[PDB]
């Protein structure tokens, strides 16, 4: 029995990530680290034999049998680093090539915003509201009504000009929905422009 | 470059139906594995095997049979399928002296959904919702939105294509659909993605965008007495002009 963090976690671009799981079997010995792309297959990251650490680039992998405790510590965390990060844990030799994977923790590294412009736009046409342009800061949160959909935060990058955004969607068919009050439940920022 | 490869990569089958996964390798890897991972989980193992011939039980092999018909390939059977059998199947594999630490190489996935009533599968519905005129003013740049609506099961792939090429840059799609009913255990599902280009480039009338949806269903072979069109594989459509 591998105790995975449960996640998910979400941090700023050049934070320090620690991730963690715990086991129950005193016999393991071999400890790995996969990471798995959206829809992806899980691909070896970093593996360590016994107790003590292994460090590779802005990776260290970590463990300490004593207390059944191992950790992967990423440094200056990478947008492209957001990914499930799932532990395997392998007993000494005999173990017929089997592992125990953890639950995993969905990472997600939100990148930084050089020049934000918050604003939320109406689409031209079932009604759709686009809040963009915000920095890593804004948490966009789901709507108090169940017949309004909101689609969290994405980062699209516009790549020939140097610049990247964040956006979140909100649509709904009900009569009295507006992008006044699509992102109410949501700290938005201050400043947030709304045109007519 | 060698890896692990499976087939199928999506199937939609009714409760008691059998199927047939397909892993290979050439790699020369000895050890071969068939895991299973649930939303938001780990990879559970069904069966392993350590060399052609010989197949040994995971810690979830009920339901399952395997044969390691020769070294290059691994071969998941489900024999009556289950509504618990909804998942994503991953093969794995690995030399016998490892290079890799105890590593090993993963397919890619295969996602199959075992439904109750062939009735309840839905392809999408899709729409784009061209840019606002203040987002133009305002920034000089011009976001699409496309949502795919609708379906069921969550077996989709959204892409973007300006003037009949497939675009990457300025594009952001959802990581997963999202469930329209949250309450219902087999709740029809939506997906949203975005397109963000030039406002001048959005002005150009000769400017073609295509919101495209890949979606995975029902094949030739599955029976369908229902009204509306059969819900197979197809691909579904929603498109904008460019506006001066």
């Amino acid at each position: 029995e591998v105790e995975q963090d449960p996640g998910p976690l979400s941090v700023p671009e050049g934070a320090i990530v620690s991730l963690n799981c715990t086991y129950s079997n005193s016999a393991f010995q071999y400890f790995m680290w996969y990471r798995q792309y959206s829809r992806k297959g899980p691909e070896l990251l970093m593996y360590t034999y016994s107790s003590g650490n292994k460090e590779d680039g802005r990776f260290t992998a970590q463990v300490d049998k004593s207390s059944k405790y191992i950790s992967l510590f990423i440094r200056d965390s990478q947008p492209s680093d957001s990914a499930t990060y799932l532990c395997a844990m392998s007993t000494s030799l005999p173990n017929a090539g089997k592992s125990t994977f953890g639950d995993g923790t969905t990472l997600t590294v939100k990148p930084n915003i050089q020049n934000p412009d918050p604003a939320v736009y109406q689409l031209r046409d079932k009604s759709v509201c686009l809040f963009t342009d915000f920095d890593s800061q804004t948490n966009v949160s789901q709507s108090k009504d169940s017949d309004v959909y909101i689609t969290d935060k994405c980062v699209l990058d516009m790549r020939s000009m140097d610049f990247k955004s964040n956006s979140a969607v909100a649509w709904s068919n009900k009569s009295d929905f507006a992008c006044a009050n699509a992102f109410n439940n949501s700290i938005i920022p201050e400043d947030t422009f709304f045109p007519s | 470059n060698a890896g692990v490869t499976q087939t199928p990569k999506f199937r939609v089958l009714k409760t008691g139906q059998s199927m047939t996964l397909l892993c290979a390798q050439d790699m020369n890897h000895e050890y071969m594995y068939w895991y299973r991972q649930d939303p938001g989980m780990g990879l559970r193992l069904i069966h392993y095997s350590v060399g052609e011939g010989t197949t040994a039980k995971g810690e979830v092999p009920d339901g399952y049979n395997v044969s390691r018909l020769k070294k290059q390939n691994f071969l998941l059977g489900l024999e009556s399928a289950a509504p618990s059998q909804t998942s994503v199947y991953f093969c794995a594999s690995r030399y016998f002296l490892p290079t890799q630490g105890m590593g090993a190489f993963f397919g890619q996935g295969t996602r199959l959904t075992v439904v109750e009533d062939l009735n309840k599968v839905f392809p999408p519905e899709v729409a784009v919702f061209e840019p606002s005129e203040a987002e133009i003013s305002h920034t000089q740049k011009a976001t699409l939105v496309c949502l795919a609506t609708g379906f069921y099961p969550d077996h989709v792939e959204l892409s973007w294509w300006v003037n009949g090429k497939e675009v990457h840059s300025g594009v952001c799609t959802d990581p997963q659909p999202l469930k329209e009913q949250p309450a219902l255990n087999d709740s029809r599902y939506a997906l949203s993605s975005r397109l963000r280009v030039s406002a001048t480039f959005w002005q150009n009338p000769r400017n073609h965008f295509r919101c495209q949806v890949q979606f995975y269903g029902l094949s030739e072979n599955d029976e369908w007495t229902q009204d509306r069109a059969k819900p197979v594989t197809q691909i579904v459509s929603a498109e904008a002009w460019g506006r001066a």
